[PDB]
Formats: structure tokens, C-alpha cells, sequence
RNA sequence: CUUAUGCUCUUAUUUACUAACAAAAUCAA
């Protein structure tokens, strides 16, 4: 049941973090179908975050980590926060350098609800006023209207 | 909208024009009338032999989270 | 400046104090200094209300002095958020100024533990194999350790969902669950976030923390695996506190049989004197050191699970808005938590004791003591700690010296430093709770020989690793001048009477032991029983949260939430109500709130409306079946 | 000049403000150092 | 660098109107009283009826001007910039003036 | 329980029966077309029913006209116009 | 005045079982006795898209809504009920029907929604999760030895230094 | 215009709607 991400659901949660604020996690949960508001958290504080470090490695990069992983052993999230990178990739090339030692018709759908809810910023009150005052004008034109047919047939 | 921030307060200047009412109040009632006017077993072990403007920082803050979390 | 630029600059007095609260620096980019300056002024103007009225109020709902409902949620969601706060300062200021412990002291630390595991001949835990013949076993009893959680309620969200749902796919796939446990210890390291949130006892705020469902399972077989093979090889010995063999009561039991047991104590026809002492270590799983933690752990565990262990506990705590990573505590809320925390205590243990005499409390590595027990009288005669044990953060000395080794003990202490007016009586601490006549007499021999006693032990432990003060200290002198020897055992406050010291022996009630010797299987003691001051505010507490959580509850919930709680006073504390005069006027305004809780739900409280026959029938006949 | 306001926390007109607008320094001491190098040399004693 | 303060910017929106009343007195020359009352204190001053219609034509049509130069600057700011996501127009009014602020 | 609710309780509906019995109430605005306007009974009795069909026809009156841009609901408007205008007559008939 | 009253005031003439029949007659000619479709304050459980103005009533929003119980009965004997909601933007009823057996609505007008050789198996896979694991172990020393390689080369560069 | 409403009794069983208020449900087999 625990899912992968899609494409389609990782640009809505990018958007939803855009509108909502990275606060607000169960509102961005009611956008994102088949995903917890604890699993949209987690992947923008793992993967999605812009300000993440996904890159290569400079040989003072490979010197500080190895110096890290030697000086704090297996303590990830403290190296990655030492290193400002996030924590399983911080693991992932330590992993790999020790090695150097070597001998749609779903998804559119949601897409299309997610389209709408994040471009429809009202609530109850304002588009009951809409609605109230839309109402009111027609109420008005129609009035206006039923004094100029009677002006037509004279009577006023 | 509908929950707003004061851009001013309401003024003594509005209810100073209005018509009085003349209610009684229990707080208006007549009390202190009157005025006051002045005139080798111990070889054997390992290893024997001040205020902060902070209220976080404090250290009665510091005596009060160690007894109420506990 | 107009009416436009004066609504956005209020903004950042906004968001300036939810940083605030969140823990978070407030830094603007392009925020004119002047500016910046008036709005931080500001916010630590309003957090010292924030801060005192969180005070305040906590003082108020300690002495149940008319607190809101509401306000106790929020005095609650206040604090927590204090206690973030000072806990991610205590982590910022062992990431700058480096470990408290110096590599000094961890070295010895480390030397002590060598020494100790290799004249046990302790065989380190190894990776359980997949050829591991308790290994189908070992997984049902984790899963349902975890599986006890969800037989009592009704409802689940969706975490609570998965979490069964993970239990089930490990029920039907045995085989295929224990593979995906021996893979992630041996290769995860980085784990998801722990949700921590604070439980409310109007007395204290206990912390409790949320482990991910899926690294829960691989906890809590690992909590079963290593519990399960240190008693196997006899890791612990028999000093460390929950035994698994016995319950709290039993244990508070054998300690008072087991010092009446012993030879000599109650003999005080020389200058001779016993002594036992009582301290909580502090904040001792709060200062655990991981590097430390590591490296203690490969003498005893195959370093995979070293491994495991140490990466587990460096994970992000989130509250709300407030989310550091753990660099520094130990995390308690860990299934296998416990393993650590007594291990952790068993290097404490050694501190105190020493090689050599923690050798002759446990005994030889192939035939080891049971508790209170040594290999002859000759071992047990030498080296004046007598009895030794300790709880999870608070240990048991029982020292008994002579008049000559009680006189350079007490010597050497006021020589470091004396007092001139004689003021070591007056910070001195004693149980209030018993009488003045039967509570330690302030006898300045008795009182100067009570702090060199905690002096000696508390320049054993550094305090690097624990903080062993004395305001948390208790000592009681038995002594020529003090004929009662009294201690704080789980929730049980005990005085001792010997035989002999007593005016007259008259016949007592159930709520005093009748010590017996070993061999002449006499009476030669009596311990007195009461419940404990702190035992009786934390029944007292748990009557207002039935109260307090129960708002429209139906009257026979109540009723039922009085007699679970009533039955676990009780059945726990048996005979120790009766000496206990506070406890009988908890128990008289406690039973009356929760009558008065139905009268509420009707609207009347007269007396005549309800008789006994309405509260005490049972169930069967109509009525509440309150006990 | 006074930055405007862009908060996480609320949004109230419901703005959509990009991702750099809604959302340390240092080095570990030598203590940190000499801890892990003396739990080596002490466990290398312990090992001979 | 620096703006303009309302002492500058007076003095030299009085003097770009003194220049254009300048050029409407040199354009007019190339195409071709004060009485107080003794009754009341209130004075009366003897006026042309032109140059009041020339000064109130010229006040419509500057602000004429104003309103379309702004009009026009209010069709190219909604027709630039469309990189940003928004919601509507005053969305990408807000984030314009954040760009502004950087 | 909304008013409603409350207002066909049997207490609300027996002092109105005494009313049709000691004096001038009953309203109208209570009760339904009839069906038939040769059963109805006396003239100033029947203007209180006709002027109740007046009040629903300036309702509906004013609801026609509006920008409501449903073109099925205003036909439908537009009949009960035309029934009401109907039945207007009918009544003025028993007049 | 009061939510809960014990007695309220009858006239002086008054008798429970006459009015009873008198209140019945009555209750044939009033307009809120004939007309019975049932208002009911209600939430959509299956989000709405208007086909009208298209506006779309997102997840779950309070209506005050009109129920009606419907000719039909589901089975021999399970009621069915139909309920009716107007639109916030445009005036427009969209209806309901309560599927008994299905237990999720279906919707109508208005509106639409958005969407031994066994044996001998088992002991193999019991070989192959082994093996794994005994190769995963092996990496996690190896792993070690590769960082021990790389911190004696380290101070052997610190010796040369 | 076309144009049957109102008045008098019985036949098998307890069920629908308002929810702002309360929501550790714990626990003995
Ligand atoms: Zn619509």
C-alpha cells in the first residue's frame, strides 16, 4: 500500500507547498490522493526542497565526509546537517566511497481537481456574497424593467 | 476577510454627543464617601580522589522544566 | 507613511512571533536595523508574559486551584513547546562547545567496561543468523508486543491502519517479515522522523514519543532479540532493577529481608553504623554521548547493530512547528530504549562499585549470587557497601562501617570542607512523612558521617555522565542515636524498627513487615509501610483525568474508569494505605467526585436523591458498580 | 524600505508566492576530534 | 541616485508648468483687478472668462493624459510577465512588487 | 427540530379553530388553491383568497425578468403566470 | 423561555382527546401538511462538477438541502431516498439516490463526478534470503575495512607531512 | 371556463429528525 511517487503527484505537492506553505501539510494531503500529509512532509524535506544539495562530489567534499563519518560513526542526520546535504545520499556515496577500495487517466483527473482547488481562494463568505450580490442586481433589473413596460403602456 | 486588525480605536468623542440613559450600576453605588486629607576500600574504583535578563535562559526556567517534565 | 505601510509593517511583528514560538530565527532579508530592532524588543516583551503566565498557571494546576478545561490544554501545548526550546539550546551548546565528556574520562569509562566483560568472559551478541533456531519465536512475541496496543480501542487513523496492516503481512509472511529485519540492520541508517507529544499529569508533563509503524517492527524484534540473549549470556547482573523475576512489591520485599539478613547490622554495641543511601542520576539517558554510546556497545554487540542502535536514535524530533535532530539524548521512546538505558547503567554501576567489589556482589561468571547474596561471609565482611541495587535512574547503597571506619570516612569530609556553625543539619533532608520521633534525628555525628557518605559516591560518577546532587539525595544514619533506618523503594516508604531497639514490642496491622532472620527464624525486625507523597499526588491525578477528560460521558464510563483506577491503587499498594492518613482523604474526596460527576449529569446534587443503593449495586441489577 | 511580508504560516489572500520566498555556519570543535581519536586508541589497547 | 522629495518634485512640476504656459502665450501671440466690498469683507476680483476655461481645459487634459499613460501602463504590465504561476491579476501584481523588492 | 416543526404542533392549530369560530382569522395564507372555485362560498370571504393569488403573482412577477439564464425555469415561471392570471379570473367569475 | 419546560399553559376549556380529532380535519387543508419533501441540512460525500457554470463543490461542503422520499423501494422492502442541493454560483438543483446494496450514492441531473516439488521451492528461497544475508554482513565489514584503507592511507599522509 | 370536496370510524408495530456537547475509552475472562 505504501506507494511510489509519480511525476504527476510530486509536481502537485510542489505547488501545493507554493500556495499553502510548508506548514500546512494536511491541507496539501486533501489535494494529493493515496499520500499522508506525514509522507508529503517527508518528501519535500527529502527530496523536493530546491535549497537540497544534489550533486557531485569534490575531493574536499569526499575529506570532510570521510573525516565526519570517522570522527561522529553512523550519526547521519548530524553529518548531513555538517555537510548541509540531505542524510541518504550523504550515506548513499559513503556507501559508494568505500567501494572505491575494490579487490495518466487517473492522474489527470486529480490533476484537474488539484487545477481547481488551487486557483479558487474565496471560501463560504465571499462567494455567498457573490452570489447574493449577483442576485440582487437581477432583482434590480428586473424591477427596472417591469416600471419601463408599464411606462410603455403608459401607466406609471 | 471579516476578522480585521484596529486601524484606530473607537473615539470619547462619538459617545460624548449621545443622550445619557441613567441605569444604575452596583459599581456606581455610593462607598467611601469620604476623603482622606493629608496632615583502602575507596582505591578500588574508577575515578573519586548571577542573573541572566532571559526569561528561557533563566535558571529558575531551567529548575521549573527538570521538575515538571520529569 | 500612510495607512497602507503602516498594515504591512505589522505583518512582521506576525510572523516575527510564530518564529518565535517555532524556535525558528526570525531574519528578514533587507530588514532596516532600526526596524528589526523595535520588533525583537517586542517579541521578548511578549514572551516574558508567555513565558510567566506558563508558569503561573502551572502552579495553579498542581494545586488544583480552579484551572479552565481550556487552560489546562493550553498550559499544556505551552510548555511543550518550553521544553523544545530548551531542549534545542542544550543541543546547540553541546554542538559548540564539544562533548561534555572529556576524552580523559571516556577512556577510563571505556577501560572500566573492558575490564569488567573480559573476567566475566562475556561472549558478545552476535547478528542472528537466518539459521536461527529461536528466530520464528523471538518475532511473534515482538509483534505482539505491538499488536496489544490495538486490542483495547476501537477506532484508527491511518498511521494506526498501516500499523496492523504491517502486522498481518508479518504474521502470514514469517519468513519473508525476518528477512526484511536482518536487511535493514544491516544497511539502513537514516530513518524517518519521530513525532513527539506530552502527556499531561498535572504534576509533571511525561514525554512520549512516536516511532514510524514500519521501523517499529525491526525495533521491537530487535528489543526481543537483545533482551533475550543478555539473559541468556548474563549480561546483567543481579544488582539491575526490573529483575523479570519479580514485581515492584516483591522487590521493595526481599531488599528489607535481605539487609535484616545480613550479619551485624543491628548491632550497635560498639561505635558501629549503617548507612543507606538514595539518589536519582539526574538527567542520565539526557546526557547519553553517541560516539560514546557506539563504542560501548561493539564490546557487547556485533557492530551491525552497534550500528543500528546508534543511527536510530539520531533521527529529527518533530512537535508542530518545532523539528531538531537529536544529536546529543537518548531517545526513550525507542523499543529497544531499554536495553541501552540499563547498559548505560551497568558502566554507573561499575563506577560506584569497582572492579572488586562488584565482583563479589554478582559473583563468579559460572556460578553468579542471586540478589542479595555472597559466595561466603568473609567476602560479604570486607569492603563496607553492603547491598547494592538500582531501579532505572535511582540506586540503593547500603553501607555498614565501623566506629574507626566511620570516623576517617567522616574526617577526610570535613577536612575538604568544615563548617564552623554547624550547619550541615540545615540543608540536610529527611522524610516528612513520618513522625519526628520515627524520622532520622539530626545527630551531628550521624549528620557530618550522612554527607561524607554521599561526598564518597558522588566524586566516584563524573558529571559528565550523570548529575548526582544532593537535593536529590537521601541518606539515613542507623546509628546509637538514630534507631530507625528508613528508604523510598518503587512507591513504598519504608521505616525500620529492629527488634531490639524498639521501647516495647506491641502487636501490629497489616501495614508492617515482619522481618525474619535466615537462620534463627526469628522476628528480629519490623518494617513500617506508607505510600509515598509522590505515589499519592499521582493517584490524585489520575481521578481528575477521568474528570477532566470526560465532559458528556456516560455515568457508567466513569463508574468504570473509578474502578480500573481504584483497583490499580490498591492491588499495587496493598497494606501501605493504612499508615497513610493523606492517601485515606484522597481516597474520600476522590470516590465523591466521581458521584458527584452523575449528579452533574442529572441536575441535582441532593443528597437524598442518591442513595448507596444508586452508585454501589452492580451492573447486573441497574446500577454503576462503583468499588 | 520595509521587505514585504511572506509568511508560512498564513496566507490569507491565498497569493501564490514561489518556493525561495515562503521558506548554518560552522565546524564541529577539536573536542569532538580528540573524543573519537582517544575511544580508538583506548579500543586498539584494548584489542592488543 | 535617491527619489525625488515633495519639496523637489513641487518646484519642478511648477516649473514644467510654467514652461507649457509659456509655449500657450507664445502659441497665442504667433496665431494672431481686486475690489473689496464696503458692505461685507468679501472681496471680488475681475476675470476674463478665458484663460478660466484655459486653465480648467488644461487641468481635464492633463489628467486626461495621466489617466491613459497609466492605462497604458496597466495593458503592458498585465501583458509581460507570464513566467510565475498565479491565481489572478493581483497575484501577479503581489509578485511583481516582490521582483521589485529585489 | 426547525419551526416548522413547530408550528403545526396541535396547540398552534386548536386555538386558530377557535378564532374561525369566535371572530375573523384563519388567514388564508394557509391553505391551498381549492381546487375548485364552485365550491367556494361567500364574496368577502373569497377576496381574502383572491388577494393571496395577487401576492404570488408579484412574486412571481418579479422573478421573471431576472438574469437567472434559465430558460426552462422562466417557462415554467411564465405558467404559473398564466394560471394564476387564469385563476385571478375565476375568482372574480365567483365575484 | 426555557429549553426544558414542565407545563405549559392550556386554556381553561381544553381536553387532549377532542382537540385530537378537531387537529386532524385540520391537518388536511394546510400548504406545509400537503407539500412533504423534507429540508435537511446536508454534506456531499463524492465531489461535485456542475455542468451549468461549472463551479465544483470541493470535497465535502454544507448544504441545506431537500430530501425526498422515492416511489421506489430497493428490494422488497429497503427505502430509497433522493436528495436535492442548489449551486453557489448558479441557480441549479443537482439531485441524488442512496444505492442500498452499492453502498455509495449514484448521482443524476445537474451534476457529475470527479474521479513436495512446493517444498522443495520454499527451501530454495530459504537458501537464496540466507546467502543474502551472509553477503550483507560481509559488505558492512568490508565496508569497514574500505574506510580502515582509507583512514590508514589518511595518516600515512599525515606521517609523510 | 369546466367543474366532488368536505363531514363520521376502523386495520397490523414503536419509530424518524437537531446537534453547537463529549469524544484516551481504559480494563477483570
Ligand atoms: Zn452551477
Amino acid at each position: 500500500k505504501g506507494g511510489v511517487w509519480t511525476n504527476v503527484e510530486d509536481q502537485i505537492l510542489k505547488a501545493a507547498v507554493q500556495k499553502y506553505g510548508t506548514h500546512q501539510w494536511s491541507k496539501v494531503a486533501s489535494l494529493l490522493q493515496k499520500k499522508t500529509a506525514r509522507q508529503s512532509e517527508l518528501r519535500w524535506n527529502e527530496y523536493l526542497n530546491p535549497k537540497l544539495n544534489f550533486t557531485e562530489f569534490s575531493k574536499e567534499e569526499d575529506a570532510q565526509l570521510l573525516d565526519l563519518a570517522r570522527e561522529l560513526p553512523n550519526q547521519w542526520r548530524t553529518i548531513a546537517d555538517m555537510m548541509a546535504r540531505p542524510a541518504q545520499v550523504c550515506v548513499e556515496r559513503y556507501n559508494r566511497l568505500l567501494e572505491s577500495e575494490d579487490s495518466e487517466d487517473e492522474e489527470k483527473e486529480m490533476l484537474a481537481e488539484a487545477r481547481a482547488r488551487l486557483l479558487n481562494t474565496q471560501g463560504k463568505k465571499a462567494t455567498r456574497k457573490i452570489r447574493e450580490r449577483m442576485l440582487e442586481e437581477s432583482k434590480r433589473i428586473a424591477e427596472l424593467q417591469k416600471r419601463r413596460e408599464l411606462k410603455q403602456a403608459g401607466i406609471n | 476577510t471579516s476578522h480585521r486588525p484596529q486601524l484606530e480605536a473607537r473615539s470619547g468623542a462619538k459617545a460624548a454627543a449621545y443622550t445619557p440613559t441613567g441605569i444604575e450600576h452596583a459599581r456606581l453605588l455610593p462607598g467611601h464617601t469620604t476623603l482622606k486629607y493629608r496632615k583502602s576500600w575507596r582505591k578500588g574504583t574508577a575515578f573519586g580522589r548571577g542573573y541572566i535578563n532571559d526569561m528561557t535562559k533563566s535558571e529558575y526556567h531551567q529548575e521549573f522544566l527538570h521538575k515538571h517534565v520529569r | 507613511i500612510r495607512q497602507k505601510k503602516a498594515r504591512t509593517i505589522l505583518q512582521h511583528l506576525s510572523e516575527a512571533w510564530r518564529c518565535w514560538k517555532a524556535n525558528i530565527p526570525w531574519d528578514v532579508p533587507g530588514m532596516p536595523a532600526p526596524i528589526k530592532k523595535i520588533i525583537e524588543r517586542y517579541i521578548k516583551s511578549k514572551a516574558d508574559a508567555w513565558v510567566s503566565a506558563a508558569h503561573y498557571n502551572r502552579e495553579r494546576i498542581k494545586r488544583g486551584a480552579h484551572v479552565e478545561k481550556t487552560m489546562v490544554k493550553k498550559n499544556l501545548g505551552r510548555l511543550t513547546r518550553l521544553w523544545i526550546k530548551n531542549e534545542q539550546e542544550r543541543q546547540r551548546q553541546i554542538q559548540k562547545n564539544g562533548p561534555e565528556i572529556t576524552p580523559e574520562e571516556a577512556t577510563t569509562i571505556f577501560s572500566v567496561m573492558v575490564e569488567w566483560l573480559e573476567s566475566r568472559s562475556f561472549s558478545p551478541i552476535p547478528f542472528p543468523p537466518l539459521t536461527y533456531k529461536n528466530d520464528t519465536k523471538i518475532l511473534v512475541l515482538a509483534l505482539e508486543d505491538l499488536k496489544d496496543v490495538y486490542a483495547s480501542k476501537v477506532r484508527l487513523n491511518a498511521s494506526e491502519r498501516e500499523e496492523l496492516a504491517l502486522i498481518e503481512e508479518a504474521y502470514d509472511n514469517p519468513h519473508d517479515t525476518l528477512n526484511r529485519i536482518k536487511k535493514y540492520l544491516l544497511t539502513q541508517r537514516v530513518f524517518k522522523p519521530v513525532d513527539i507529544t506530552m502527556m499531561e499529569n498535572y504534576q509533571n508533563i511525561s514525554p512520549v514519543y512516536s516511532v514510524d509503524p514500519l521501523e517499529k517492527i525491526t525495533d521491537a524484534y530487535l528489543d526481543q532479540y537483545l533482551w533475550y540473549e543478555a539473559d541468556q549470556r548474563k549480561l546483567f547482573p543481579n544488582w539491575i532493577k526490573p529483575s523479570d523475576s519479580e514485581i515492584p512489591p516483591l522487590l521493595v520485599y526481599k531488599w528489607t529481608q535481605g539487609i535484616n539478613n545480613l550479619s551485624e547490622i543491628w548491632d550497635v554495641s560498639r561505635g558501629q553504623s549503617a548507612v543507606l543511601l538514595e539518589t536519582t542520576l539526574g538527567e542520565m539517558a539526557e546526557k547519553i554521548d553517541f560516539t560514546l554510546l557506539n563504542r560501548l556497545l561493539r564490546l557487547i554487540v556485533d557492530p551491525n547493530i552497534a550500528d543500528y542502535i546508534t543511527a536510530k536514535n539520531n533521527v529529527v524530533i518533530n512537535f508542530k512547528d518545532m523539528s531538531h535532530v537529536n544529536k546529543y539524548g537518548l531517545i526513550r521512546g525507542l523499543k529497544f530504549a531499554s536495553f541501552i538505558f540499563q547498559y548505560y547503567g551497568l558502566v554507573i554501576d561499575l563506577l560506584l562499585l569497582g572492579q572488586e567489589r562488584a565482583t563479589d556482589l554478582a559473583g563468579p561468571a559460572n556460578n553468579p549470587n542471586e540478589f542479595m547474596q555472597f559466595k561466603s561471609k568473609e567476602v560479604e565482611k570486607a569492603h563496607p557497601i553492603r547491598l547494592y541495587t538500582r531501579y532505572l535512574d535511582r540506586i540503593y547503597m547500603l553501607f555498614h562501617f565501623e566506629e574507626d571506619e566511620g570516623e576517617e570516612l567522616t574526617d577526610e569530609y570535613l577536612a575538604e570542607n568544615p563548617d564552623p556553625n554547624f550547619e550541615n543539619s540545615i540543608g540536610y533532608n529527611n522524610r516528612k512523612c513520618w513522625p519526628k520521633d520515627s524520622r532520622m534525628r539530626l545527630i551531628r555525628q550521624d549528620v557530618n558521617l550522612g554527607r561524607a557518605v554521599f561526598w564518597e559516591i558522588q566524586s566516584r560518577v563524573p558529571t559528565s555522565l550523570t548529575s548526582i546532587k544532593w537535593e536529590n539525595a537521601f541518606v539515613s544514619v542507623y546509628s546509637k542515636n538514630n534507631p530507625n533506618l528508613l528508604f523510598s523503594m518503587c512507591g513504598f516508604e519504608v521505616r525500620i524498627l529492629p527488634r531490639q531497639r524498639m521501647e516495647e514490642v506491641v502487636s501490629n496491622d497489616e501495614g508492617v513487615w515482619d522481618l525474619v532472620d535466615e537462620r534463627t527464624k526469628q522476628r528480629t525486625a519490623k518494617a513500617y509501610l506508607k505510600v509515598s507523597e509522590e505515589e499519592i499526588k499521582k493517584f490524585d491525578s489520575r481521578i481528575r483525568g477521568i474528570l477532566m477528560a470526560s465532559g458528556s460521558t456516560t455515568f457508567t464510563k466513569v463508574a468504570a474508569k473509578w474502578n480500573t483506577s481504584l483497583i490499580s491503587l490498591f492491588t499495587y499498594f496493598r497494606e501501605a494505605i493504612v499508615a497513610t492518613e493523606p492517601l485515606l482523604d484522597i481516597l474520600v474526596k476522590g470516590e465523591t467526585r466521581i458521584q458527584n460527576r452523575v449528579k452533574l449529569g442529572l441536575n441535582s446534587k441532593m443528597p437524598t436523591r442518591f442513595p448507596p443503593a444508586v452508585f454501589y449495586t452492580p451492573k447486573e441489577l441497574g446500577g454503576l458498580g462503583m468499588i | 524600505k520595509i521587505p514585504a511580508a511572506v509568511s508560512n504560516w498564513k496566507n490569507p489572500n491565498g497569493y501564490t508566492v514561489a518556493l525561495e520566498r515562503r521558506v548554518e555556519n560552522n565546524t564541529i570543535n577539536d573536542g569532538f576530534m580528540k573524543l573519537s581519536e582517544a575511544l580508538e586508541n583506548a579500543d586498539k589497547k584494548a584489542r592488543q | 541616485r535617491g527619489g525625488i522629495s515633495y519639496d523637489q518634485l513641487a518646484k519642478l512640476s511648477y516649473e514644467k508648468t510654467l514652461r507649457n504656459l509659456a509655449t500657450q502665450t507664445q502659441n497665442s501671440s504667433k496665431q494672431d483687478k481686486v475690489q473689496k466690498d464696503t458692505k461685507t469683507g468679501k472681496i471680488t476680483i475681475a476675470d476674463d472668462d478665458k484663460l478660466v476655461n484655459k486653465l480648467a481645459v488644461s487641468l481635464q487634459s492633463e489628467s486626461k493624459k495621466r489617466y491613459e499613460a497609466r492605462k497604458r501602463q496597466m495593458q503592458n504590465a498585465k501583458t509581460l510577465y507570464g513566467v510565475e504561476s498565479f491565481i489572478n491579476d493581483k497575484n501577479k501584481q503581489f509578485n511583481e512588487k516582490l521582483s521589485r523588492e529585489s | 427540530s426547525r419551526n416548522v416543526d413547530k408550528a403545526n404542533s396541535v396547540l398552534v392549530r386548536f386555538q386558530e379553530q377557535q378564532a374561525e369560530s369566535a371572530g375573523g382569522y384563519k388567514d388564508y395564507s394557509r391553505y391551498q388553491r381549492p381546487r375548485n372555485v364552485s365550491k367556494v362560498k361567500s364574496i368577502k370571504e373569497a377576496n381574502e383568497w383572491k388577494r393571496q393569488v395577487s401576492k404570488e403573482i408579484k412574486q412571481k412577477s418579479t422573478r421573471i425578468y431576472d438574469p437567472s439564464l434559465n430558460e426552462m425555469q422562466i417557462a415554467e415561471l411564465n405558467d404559473e403566470l398564466n394560471n394564476l392570471f387564469k385563476e385571478w379570473k375565476r375568482w372574480q367569475w365567483h365575484i | 423561555s426555557e429549553r426544558k419546560a414542565i407545563n405549559k399553559y392550556y386554556p381553561p376549556d381544553y381536553n387532549p382527546l377532542e382537540a385530537e380529532k378537531l387537529s386532524r380535519k385540520m391537518a388536511k387543508k394546510l400548504k406545509t401538511m400537503n407539500k412533504s419533501h423534507a429540508s435537511i441540512r446536508l454534506m456531499t460525500p463524492f465531489s461535485m462538477r456542475c455542468l451549468e457554470c461549472n463551479e465544483y463543490i470541493p470535497k465535502s461542503r454544507k448544504f441545506n438541502g431537500k430530501k425526498e422520499l422515492l416511489k421506489e423501494k430497493y428490494l422488497d422492502s429497503i427505502k430509497i431516498y433522493r436528495l436535492t442541493i442548489s449551486c453557489p454560483r448558479c441557480a441549479n438543483s443537482i439531485a441524488f439516490r442512496t444505492d442500498p446494496g452499492n453502498s455509495d450514492y449514484v448521482m443524476e441531473v445537474g451534476g457529475v463526478r470527479n474521479y513436495l516439488e512446493k517444498r522443495l521451492a520454499k527451501i530454495q528461497q530459504e537458501q537464496e534470503d540466507d546467502e543474502e544475508l551472509e553477503n550483507l554482513r560481509k559488505k558492512n565489514l568490508e565496508m569497514s575495512q574500505r574506510a580502515e584503507m582509507i583512514n590508514r592511507s589518511k595518516h600515512a599522509q599525515q606521517e609523510k607531512a
